[PDB]
């Protein structure tokens, strides 16, 4: 299986369970305030 | 070829091809550099082609290729020649390694390439196994369930991986036949190939000249076999090594036969 | 919270079978010079934590452009052996991290990870879910 | 039961009773802390459960027992599961250890106490041996004529004694059968039984993981036999161990078979 | 000579009854009594083993064929008995705050378990019938147990807060735990100084029999509270001495062997 | 399904024609195309491969069957061609300085070459028949051949001076040298960096297919000098740029791939 594989578990006529299954990079940051 | 073949038992038995194959065939040794080394002679190549004239061989059909080591050897052999014999040095610090190239050798491979990056692969047969080569390959796997997650694993943190390769030139893993296995592997200095086990290589001879016999070809714990081309041999010196070869070359080459499969130079058949 | 313009992150509103494989970052805190008028300037130097991963669920990054349904990780600290103290005072070897430059001049903290989850979609890969904003809120503030 | 079977050879092969026996049945692997050590790792039971769990075998059936050493396992040996797997590492300073181990978890033993002050014993057959267990068991013993007087020994001086073991927790002793002998033994530390061994145990499945073949089950020096739960792997590491060992528990419970006497926990039988 | 396999056996009404077995099944048998601390304590005497011996022998039981074992108490008994003779007499002292631990020990001694292994931290478990329970054995045991749902979610408990569990025992040294039938329970135990074990009871033990040496029957071995039996080797005495008691074991030997009838397994 | 042995094949002419493998064969099999560097350069851009699997797609093969594997310079792909996929097309550019290297180049990858090595230092060797050559890969190749009379000596040559030698190759990466066949010849060469091999030529290799992108048909795979053929897999092309080279192999993969057949071996 791909690392960023798409599957379909379900699928009626106009909506879908759709599976997902993807790495991803999480940059976050902090950021502080300062009250003087 | 699909066809059927027929026979009989009453037809005669034909005169012995030995002394024909002989000519019309090579034959190839795999020693190692300590052979030499003992020796330290220059002309025993030619010494044991003369010799090997007189049981039929003729001068030019007979080679010698030296290999440093087990594993240098290992790093993707290729035997390219009719009828191959290596001369393997035991070692219970090497013994799951110069089985490892038992079972590579011995046996008939098809390979395919594994892109790790981009795929996450699974064994589907008790056949289907992974077979890496190179200088260093440190291997490790984590399996996975349903929703491509990890079992005991952490599929992002590669120190939570298992780790089945410390460090080896040659690795053949086997691993739970029905799950998909996210890899790690040192790509930069091995690669990894998918390969199933085909019926197996006559053509090549493994004699380990030292210890008990200790080689499982078979991954599976259950047969640990004796193949007929998997000979043993007591040693003090390499002259009587060799010298003992050419006298009992007939029976060694008696337990081989010529490949049926293709006309190949490595150890293992590419197919994409 | 996380989000990206993949296929996932499309139209989820529903989310199920929810789960990630999240490796364990340390986050370290910077120096921050309190500018007094006129005396000594005291430097409130170090601290060091280890984010390690937790649960996950979901959440709404609200901003001035965009909103977006997003992806909440959660982390919970364990203190590393990195103290911060504020320089030329009467404190110090308190573990933590301080609030007043946590990122010690990076850029960002990297985390590489995996998510795994089951949404809704219709069926038809034409339909999208507004994401920009427009926002007047707080005009008594 | 004494009545006969009979049967026939037109009926048909009933369907596999594989994927029903793994439901109705429990596996127990007996692991070396070495292995526990060298994974580093705490949930690598559950990793095992779960995949298990693709080769049938449920949840709640799979049991990991960790021994520390041959020895203290040997050291009465308590097997209650319906199929067990053993993982036994190879040590030359060891080979008779790891071989009285095989010779009584894999084969089915009738045990009576020895009162070694008040009677002098002998054995029969050449299946009634004298198996002593404990934690340091220093045994000594001296043959007997037919006047009740001594051979090579005295009666009084435990010196005079011919010793058999020295410090060791687990003893299998067979002396010449129809003659009887006096016993010195540690009896503070170890207990002696004088034991017969009957028929197989086909519960249990050795897996040396490393050097050649050494284990002798049968005293006798003409047999050097070789059953078939009696397996042979060559490693490195111990996940590939253990993947190996999933991969291909179906031929060892194949070559396992549930057991006909009785239900127990111990090696062996009590009949006072 | 067929093992593990089950055949019809044939007979008749016309044969003739065959000798006694007994005088024969006691020289080509053993017996083992296990007596309390109590009674070689009131006894103060070292030699009432060997008198014992030598009465039975009247009764036809050799010297070599008799044994004693003792036992402080019915819980330091209850922690993993191992009953190994051909012939099994168990004498149990009455006492209200110990009815359960000496009913446990008579369901487990009497009957003929099959213990499977456990592991609590990775599996939770049930009950499929009602001969499966759990055996639990050791010099303290306290055990809690969660019902579970069909979605693996706690029923008045939460999987994590072990708090939150309801206990079924509170240090006892032997425990037999009967749960409801057709949910998982995750279990907590402290197994550093207790083993617990998924026994199925099997049909019973023939080789035992216990002598309750006061009180009335109270021993409900059946955990189910229809039935409770009385089985022929469920005995019980009056007493104000212990020498009493043992020369009517002696005196009526015979009858208990006849009650007691050796294994099958 | 007998290996090893060939036998005969009976048919005949009444039974009807299948329908197309093609949309089939382009669905399990695999095709590798071979361009060089200045392909890539006069293309300039990063997405051309994606871009030609997108175009073979409407052709029928799918997505990750197309791999394109570049090669910097006729000679270092000379040197070991490890060609290993199910059909492969090799784009070569002409250059009349290297029409002898692009021959042997094409002699060596159309043809199926049965190859075992050789050890010059102890061994005088000789061919056997007209398809028995000595080919001999590597960085710089230096041969030097002595033929030897049936005495054991030299003709023209001296069997220790090597500067009597004569020459046949010098410099080259991949050399194919046919001698005169029944004369034992001696051989001087730059073991260190070329490996040489006694290879026979077998029944052609149906796998490969030659494209000539510039010049008129050079390529003479026949070393004997009668025959000079232009088999159905080696094409040619005249160009200006390369993106029409591109599209014109792929409007054409077809005939291309009913050029080549799968291989015997
Ligand atoms: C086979 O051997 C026999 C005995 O030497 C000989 O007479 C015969 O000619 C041989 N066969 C052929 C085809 O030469
Ligand atoms: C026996 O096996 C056959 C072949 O798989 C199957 O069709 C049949 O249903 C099986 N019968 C039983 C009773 O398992
Ligand atoms: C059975 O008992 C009768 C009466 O005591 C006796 O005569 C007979 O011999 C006994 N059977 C055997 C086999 O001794
Ligand atoms: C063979 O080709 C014909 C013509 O297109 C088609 O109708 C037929 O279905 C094909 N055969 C099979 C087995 O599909
Ligand atoms: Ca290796
Ligand atoms: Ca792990
Ligand atoms: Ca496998
Ligand atoms: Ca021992
Ligand atoms: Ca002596
Ligand atoms: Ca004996
Ligand atoms: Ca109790
Ligand atoms: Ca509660
Ligand atoms: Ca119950
Ligand atoms: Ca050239
Ligand atoms: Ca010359
Ligand atoms: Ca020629």
């Amino acid at each position: 299986a791909q690392a960023n594989e798409d599957i379909v578990v379900s699928k009626t006529s106009l909506w879908k369970e759709m599976q997902y299954n993807r790495d991803i990079t999480i940059r976050f940051k902090f950021a502080s305030s300062i009250v003087k | 070829i699909n066809l059927p073949i027929t026979g009989s038992m009453d037809t005669a038995y034909a005169n012995s091809t030995q002394e024909e194959t002989f000519l019309t065939s090579t034959l190839c040794l795999y020693y190692p550099t300590e052979a030499a080394t003992e020796i330290n002679d220059n002309s025993w190549k030619d010494t044991l082609s003369q010799l090997f004239l007189t049981k039929g061989w003729p001068t030019g059909s007979v080679y010698f290729k030296e290999y440093t080591d087990i594993a240098s050897f290992s790093v993707d052999p290729q035997l390219y020649c009719d009828y191959n014999v290596v001369l393997m040095k035991y070692d219970a610090t090497l013994q799951l390694d110069m089985s490892e190239l038992a079972d590579l050798i011995l046996n008939e491979w098809l390979c395919n390439p594994m892109d790790i990056t981009l795929y996450y692969y699974q064994q589907t047969d008790e056949a289907n196994k992974w077979i890496s080569m190179g200088s260093s390959c440190t291997i490790k796997v984590c399996p996975l369930n349903t929703q491509t997650l990890g079992i005991g694993c952490l599929t992002t943190d590669t120190a939570t991986f298992e780790e089945v390769a410390t460090a080896e030139k040659l690795v053949i893993t086997d691993v739970v036949d029905g799950v998909n296995h996210k890899l790690d592997v040192t790509t930069a200095t091995c690669t990894i190939r998918n390969c199933k086990k085909l019926g197996p290589r006559e053509n090549v001879a493994v004699i380990q000249v030292g210890g008990s016999d200790v080689l499982d070809i078979t991954a599976d714990p259950t047969t640990a076999p004796q193949t007929e081309r998997m000979m043993r041999i007591n040693w003090k010196k390499w002259w009587q090594v060799f010298y003992t070869v050419v006298d009992y070359v007939n029976q060694i080459i008696q337990a081989m036969s010529k490949r049926s499969r293709s006309l190949n130079s490595a150890a293992f058949y590419y197919r994409i | 919270d996380y989000w990206d313009d993949s296929q996932a992150f499309r139209n989820m509103v529903y989310v199920r079978s929810l789960a990630a494989n999240l490796n364990s970052v340390i986050c370290t805190g910077g120096d921050y010079s309190f500018a007094l008028p006129v005396g000594q300037w005291p430097v409130m130097t170090g601290g060091a934590v280890s984010l390690h991963s937790a649960g996950v669920t979901l959440s709404t990054q609200f901003t001035d452009f965009v909103s977006l349904n997003s992806l909440r990780f959660r982390f919970r600290l364990t203190v590393e052996e990195p103290s911060f103290s504020i320089t030329r005072t009467r404190v110090s070897r308190l573990y933590g991290l301080p609030a007043a430059n946590p990122n010690n001049g990076k850029e960002y903290y990297e985390v590489a990870g995996r998510f795994s989850l089951i949404s809704l979609v219709p069926s038809n890969d034409d339909y999208q879910t507004p994401i920009t904003n427009s926002v007047t809120v707080r005009q008594d503030l």
